[PDB]
RNA sequence: UUUUUUUUUU
RNA sequence: UCUUAAGGUAGCCAAAUGCCUCGUCAUUUAAUUGUUGACGCGCAUGAAUGGAUUAACGAGAUUCCUACUGUCCCUAACUAC
RNA sequence: CACACCGCCCGUCGCUAUCCGGGACUGAACUGAUUCGAGAAGAGUGGGGACUGUGCGGAAACCAUUUUUAUCGCAUUGGUUUGAACCGGGUAAAAGUCGUAACAAGGUAGCUGUAGGUGAACCUGCAGCUGGAUCAUCG
RNA sequence: AUGUCUUCAUUAAUCAAGAACGAAAGUCAGAGGUUCGAAGGCGAUUAGAUACCGCCCUAGUUCUGACCGUAAACGAUGCCAUCU
RNA sequence: UACCUGAUUGAUUCUGUCAGCGCGAUAUGCUCAAGUAAAAGAUUAAGCCAUGCAUGCGAUUCAUUGAAAUUGCGUACGGCUCAUUAGAGCAGAUAUCACCUUAUCCGGGAUGGAUAACUGCGGAAAUACUGGAGCUAAUACAUGCACCCCAGCGGGGUGCAAUUAUUAGUGUUGACUCUGAAUAAAGCAGUUUACUGUCAGCUGACUCUAUCCGGAAAGGGUGUCUGCCCUUUCAACUAGAUGGUAGUUUAUUGGACUACCAUGGUUGUUACGGGUAACGGAGAAUAAGGGUUCGACUCCGGAGAGGGAGCCUUAGAAACGGCUACCACGUCCAAGGAAGGCAGCAGGCGCGAAACUUAUCCACUGUUGUAUGAGAUAGUGACUAAAAAUAUAGUUGAAUACAAAUGAUUCUUCGAGGAGAGGGCAAGUCUGGUGCCAGCAGCCGCGGUAAUUCCAGCUCUCCUAGUGUAUCUCGUUAUUGCUGCGGUUAAAAAGCUCGUAGUUGGAUCUAGGUUUACCUUGAAUAAAUCAGAGUGCUCAAUACAAGCGCUUGCUUGAAUAGCAUCAUGGAAUAAUGAAAUUAAUGGUUAAGAGGGACAA
């Protein structure tokens, strides 16, 4: 059981600090090295630079190539693969273009069956990706 | 900072002088002089907002570079100055006088008083000393120091100071029994009878006032301003009496 | 130099979007009292939730405790003048069983229709917006307005518009012309 | 420059302590005056708020005081013989608080012999010079006299304070800080300080 | 006594 | 699958042991058949014919940095015999 | 196990992607301290006395020295980042190769600690456990 | 443990740091080496069988003096007091 | 409003997380009737800056009212930013009997010589550069107008402040080496109006200027007590370090520094070291209660002005819109030299996901009051908060407002988009395409030729001038648990015991008929914000106003609530102390606590 005297003040407190570490949230937020080991930095969006297209296979069940794209950060020069939303929307995205890159929705961790893809891309050649694909507006 | 500081904001003006939130960034920064700046009022307010007599401030300094606004018998020109408690501002031009008095909240009002009453005010004896050449002085609590006072007059008393003549009239000694001001504190504003004082050594004093409803109430005795002999006040008092309307009293009496 | 400027939110989201119950109840209530959008019942929910949360923390002390009753009158009172409170009901205990539609009848949309002024609730709103009524000589174009006990009878069309006396309309002088 | 400064310095458990700000006006120091004997020679200095000090470079003549006969005479300051601070300062003639120094006897001898009307242990075989005889045998009414003699009471002088006489170098202390306000004005040693210190200067030099 | 395996999704 | 008494195990390596060979890659340099670190089907490494390490020690073999300098650019002068 | 034993499932090896570690190179870079050497500038003091007031005074350049001490050199040290031949770990990825370790007494019950060995799962010895396939066996 | 009309009179419970003991295997040194027996070698079984089975065995298993400090070191249940 | 819902299985109950769901911050997509308030280059680069501005106004007036210049005063406030910083800094209480002060309050105390403006002569490519020659002023500069001793006939000295020493004890404070009174020398350099304008009637009265002494006020420097982040993969640290004496320096105390001496000082009640994407606080977000997170940012305190260091002037600066140097980086040169500091306003470049006009004014609040990029205005502005139109706005000239405007307010001319539609979760098993492709999908899952889930059309649903996405904080979360979790098998009891710190510890002293700890009540305790009283800004968010007569006016509100210290009362609970000539002389009991002895 736990301390329970009028005097233990101390040791509850202590004992709560030396307890908080052995949790997921509070260590990841407090680690030190978050901003170091994110690949923005703690940022929401990062700009980058496409160095190729690449296609990932869906996990399972699912079959489908999702169509995926390299980038390297500027603010960093980090390398990431960044997920293209919509259908054929791949085509929008030139090589060597840039693009703003988010995250894709569950804090750094991979969403769907698309395996190891953390980003997202929501600007190409400083148009929204969703523009483009509603014919919103048109490729610079 | 590097040196003195010549300006005063708004919001770190005295919460008493009832400024409004929105009235620009600066506020009338008191002079040194009489009173201390969290008790006193700048003569620029007093005609700003208590008289109403100057609409901005340039139209205060206006009015006081005319030389017509006397304080303790002296004309003060200096918007600026330092007004403080049971201080006498005399308007010739109108025949004003009025006493700066505390309201029971612990507000400056307009107490408007006749030329007998003018004629004087009280000090609270702030040491009794001797200067070089062997002469008595004591010093008031307003910075006045007057030469050849009566010997039987000790600390704490009060005295009464006639600012025609620039002499002590009489005294009313600080003892249990007499009425009594309070100025500071968080009964400020309220007058009673001093009671029961408890004699810290190395500290401040505490009195024990019970007021004429019966409502007793403590302080530290550097807040506590004897203002007359048993229950006569040798001044008069603004509408009120220094009685602490309750809350609930207050809405009563307005209704 | 300048200070923070203050400001209130008025509204509260409700922690469920989607429940068929609380969107009837609320579509219903924008029926019957002609309002604009969903913020317009969470606003009155909102004060009606303030009421009765101060009501509750007063009715937690004792019946003679100062701030009971210093705070107690005053609310008493202020429901009383804005007339959602019954006058003979002078108590907390009582304050705790009012409900959205007791404030959303004071409004001022509601009195307009209800005392004749117009038709429908729609017209009520649409002359208040075109101003078309007065409040104690004052022409008041906010159909959110309260309406106080003793405004209640002195609410009639203003004393310049068409229907109230004064120049006709832009449809009157187009064909007078 | 020179400061005067709390940090800089460890804390009581030995830590090292942060550095809160540049160097302030307000904390600053001065080189010290090192006053020493010679030539009258005083500077001034600015300090806080207007004031003035008065920094002695060099000094030769000191106000001194008697303290059992209650007088103070002029003497000049001719050696200095003990500092209990350090050595140095006696060997290179520095005028600090508290050093121990030699003055003239003669102004004190004078002030006596002009106040009591009697010799100061004057010597056994020497006829007085004609200054002397100008105050001792002096020739005035009785009603004068009376006032000599009533003081001729109590005129013991300490046979300690006669030996230094003879040798007509008084053993002083200087009681103030040249290098604050300027002067070397001090006080002759009597009784048991006189004592110890005649006793300290001794042991040293038999040392 | 010996007796190993059974593509992906559904 | 042929085959031995057993078919080189743990280690180690172009080594004072590797012909091909100045092996290939990295390191040291402006430049390296040199040094060191790796690789290993090793002509022909290998476990008391001892294998692999190893602080201290060495007129032992080798490579580099610094200091120093007539070793050198490029020689000159002086002394004793 | 439930697509129900034509079930499930474990490792090595091979391909791809990705993260990390070790690593010769007295590797590299940035940054902060500390010792020592040199040391700008100011201020203090001791000289000096261009110039000019009455043997006396004031005084600029300049010299010497004390102190505060920037800054620059090596040197040591702390903290971050990082190249690298090669040597490895982890994870992920619809349909690769080898076997059958486990789940039934899984066909040698399984597992723990330890030690040795073997392509791989694993096998074996010693002492334990039942989470066993026995809550039991007659005196 | 029980018995006790013996004695002391709060001296107690749990315990960071700290310390003793601690199966088996394992390590060092010296003795012993029956049995069994990792590794190793053979004979079988098998598609293979670096295994289960059989045979011969080395370390070990044993004693003495030191190390190691781990086990499914399990009742997978901390210790003290109290009630049902 | 003290709340949950989907997802492991053939099905079930759990543990448990993931996802959903509500708010807020920042960025961003799509989209936006008019108005009203209003944040806004903090995050990274305390990085670099072209160009404009941001500090100037009694005595002396032989220029033309007052220029120029000499004086005096101010530029140490105000504005900005948050790099450094973890007994620093801050908050509350509290000392300065250890100190310093311009401006402001109260007491007391008609002399002489020279230098600018001006005239003139010049140098430099180039500075807000300056040398000579001839005048001339002052509020500049200089000068300044009853007790002791000797001798009681008579001679000297004694202002304020100040150095040292000594004497008696005229006020105080809790206490004074304080303040008064005396005495003695001496040097000490400060001071006790050669000012401006004057007025009244030899007699009076002022303004101004200058000026010290004492006490206040305001400001500052230091001192004390309590609180304030993470870390042991930091456990021992410290050598001017801890103290003593004598001095030096300072405004003052002090190892602040020096000489001699002693060996001290901090630490598991967490020292010392390290990290901080760390300025502290008031406060902000969320919010049953208890809390968790944050706080560059308008108010208060601190620090800095590219990095260091040093100093002049001053009452006040270690100032940077002051100077001096070095370091880094720039600018102009006619190459001899001369310069610079936007983390002020506005702009520019870089950096980035990330942030506005090189506009008008001192009319407003203030600065000693003409000057004020402080401050006030308008511009850009879907940060944001309130109120509102799309059904049953625009536009014209007036007034008003303003420093001028603009805009609102009075009159008058004409005159709808963002997500979704299997479940969570409100809403299609409608039609056409595609056939595990393209794609969707926070999660579970859709798509393999008959798709309510993709791409479209039509229809609906939610919210609506807003609505989505990404990262993060809080709730959800009793998934950090003090309130309040769990440890046989789901993660989790150390193999076992001894043991220091820590934590916790049996009963028992006036029932009846000395210390603490704790509780109650007061005192001291800036605003803004939060709560909250009053008050038709047309409502509201706001704001602090206002409401009545009749004119020469009365009365008002701007409340109240919101650790440590001191005092008061209370004496249960929990610690702690008393004793090994008379009197009851003075030791609670002996735990179904513990230890030890004795038996067999």
């Amino acid at each position: 059981g736990k301390p329970k005297g009028l005097c233990t003040a101390r040791k509850l407190k202590t004992h709560r600090q030396e307890q908080r570490w052995n949790d997921k949230r509070y260590k990841k937020a407090h680690i030190g090295t978050r901003w170091k080991s994110n690949p923005f930095g703690g940022a929401s969006h990062a700009k980058g630079i496409v160095l190729e297209k690449i296609g990932v296979e869906a996990k399972q069940p699912n079959s489908a190539i999702r169509k995926c794209v390299r980038v390297q950060l500027i603010k960093n020069g980090k390398k990431i693969t960044a997920f293209v939303p919509n259908d054929g929307c791949l085509n929008f995205v030139e090589e060597n273009d840039e693009v703003l890159v988010s995250g894709f929705g569950r804090s750094g961790h991979a969403v769907g069956d698309i395996p190891g893809v953390r980003f997202k891309i929501v600007k190409v050649a400083n148009t929204s990706l969703i523009a483009l694909f509603k014919g919103k507006k048109e490729r610079p | 900072m590097r040196g003195p500081k010549k300006h005063l904001k708004r919001l770190a003006a005295p919460s008493h002088w009832m400024l409004d939130k929105l009235g620009g960034v600066f506020a009338v920064r008191p002079n040194p002089g009489p009173h201390k700046l969290r008790e006193s009022l700048p003569l620029s307010l007093f005609l700003r907002n208590r008289l109403k007599y100057a609409l901005n401030y340039t139209e205060a300094k206006k009015i006081l570079t005319q030389r017509v606004v006397r304080v303790d018998g002296k004309v003060r020109t200096c918007h600026k100055f330092p007004t403080g408690f049971m201080d006498v501002v005399a308007i010739e031009r109108t025949n004003e006088y009025f006493r700066m008095l505390y309201d029971t909240k612990g507000r400056y009002v307009v107490h408007r008083i006749q030329a007998a009453e003018a004629d004087f005010k009280l000090c609270k004896v702030k040491s009794v000393r001797t200067v070089n050449k062997g002469v008595p002085v004591l010093t008031t609590t307003d910075g006045r120091t007057i030469r050849y006072p009566d010997p039987h007059v000790k600390v704490n008393d009060t005295i009464v100071f006639n600012i025609s003549t620039q002499k002590i009239t009489d005294s009313v000694k600080f003892e249990p029994g007499n009425l009594a001001y309070v100025t500071g504190g968080r009964n400020v504003g309220r007058v009673g009878i001093i009671g029961h004082r408890e004699r810290l050594p190395g500290a401040s004093d505490i009195i024990h006032i019970k007021d004429s409803a019966g409502h007793s109430f403590a302080t530290r005795i550097s807040n506590v301003f004897v203002i007359g002999k048993g229950n006569k006040a040798l001044v008069s008092l603004p509408t009120g009496a220094g009685i602490r309307l309750s809350i609930a009293e207050e809405r009563d009496k307005r209704m | 130099a300048r200070l923070k400027t203050v400001q209130s939110k008025v509204t509260k989201s409700p922690r469920r979007p989607f429940e068929k119950e609380r969107l009837d109840q609320e579509l219903k209530l924008i029926g019957t009292f002609g309002l604009k959008n969903k913020r317009e019942v969470w606003r009155v929910k909102y004060t009606l939730a303030k009421v009765r949360k101060a009501a509750r923390e007063l009715l937690t002390l004792e019946d003679k405790d100062p701030k009971r009753l210093f705070e107690g009158n005053a609310l008493l009172r202020r429901l009383v003048k804005i007339g959602v409170l019954d006058e003979t009901k002078m108590k907390l205990d009582y304050v705790l069983g009012l409900k959205v539609e007791d404030f959303l009848e004071r409004r001022l949309q509601t009195q307009v229709f209800k005392l004749g002024l117009a038709k429908s609730i729609h017209h009520a709103r649409i002359l208040i917006k075109q101003h078309h009524i007065r409040v104690r000589r004052q022409v008041v174009d906010v159909p959110s307005f309260i309406v106080r006990l003793d405004s209640q009878k002195h609410i009639d069309f203003s004393l310049q518009s068409p229907y109230g006396g004064g120049r006709p309309g832009r449809v009157k002088r187009r064909t007078l012309r | 420059g020179i400061s005067r400064d709390s940090w800089h310095k460890r804390y009581k458990t030995g830590a090292t302590q942060p550095v809160p700000h540049k160097k302030r006006k307000f904390e600053l120091g001065r080189p010290a005056a090192n006053t020493k004997i010679g030539a009258h020679r005083v500077r001034l200095v600015r300090t806080r708020g207007g004031n003035e000090k008065y920094r002695a470079l060099r000094l030769d003549s000191g106000n001194f005081s008697w303290a059992s006969e209650q007088t103070t005479r002029k003497t000049r300051i001719v050696d200095t013989m003990y500092n209990a601070t350090n050595n140095e300062l006696v060997r290179t003639k520095t005028l600090v608080k508290g050093a121990i120094i030699s003055v003239d006897a003669a102004p004190f001898r004078q002030w006596y012999e002009a106040h009591y009307a009697l010799p100061l242990a004057r010597k056994k075989n020497a006829k007085l010079s004609e200054e002397d005889n100008a105050i001792l045998n002096k020739k005035r009414s009785h009603h004068t006299m009376k006032k000599y003699t009533e003081r001729q009471k109590t005129a013991a002088v300490d046979a300690l304070l006669i030996e230094q006489f003879n040798t007509g170098r008084l053993l002083a202390r200087i009681s103030s800080s040249p290098g604050q306000v300027g002067q070397a004005n001090g006080y002759i040693l009597e009784g048991k300080e006189l004592d110890f210190y005649l006793r300290k200067i001794r042991a040293k030099k038999a040392k």
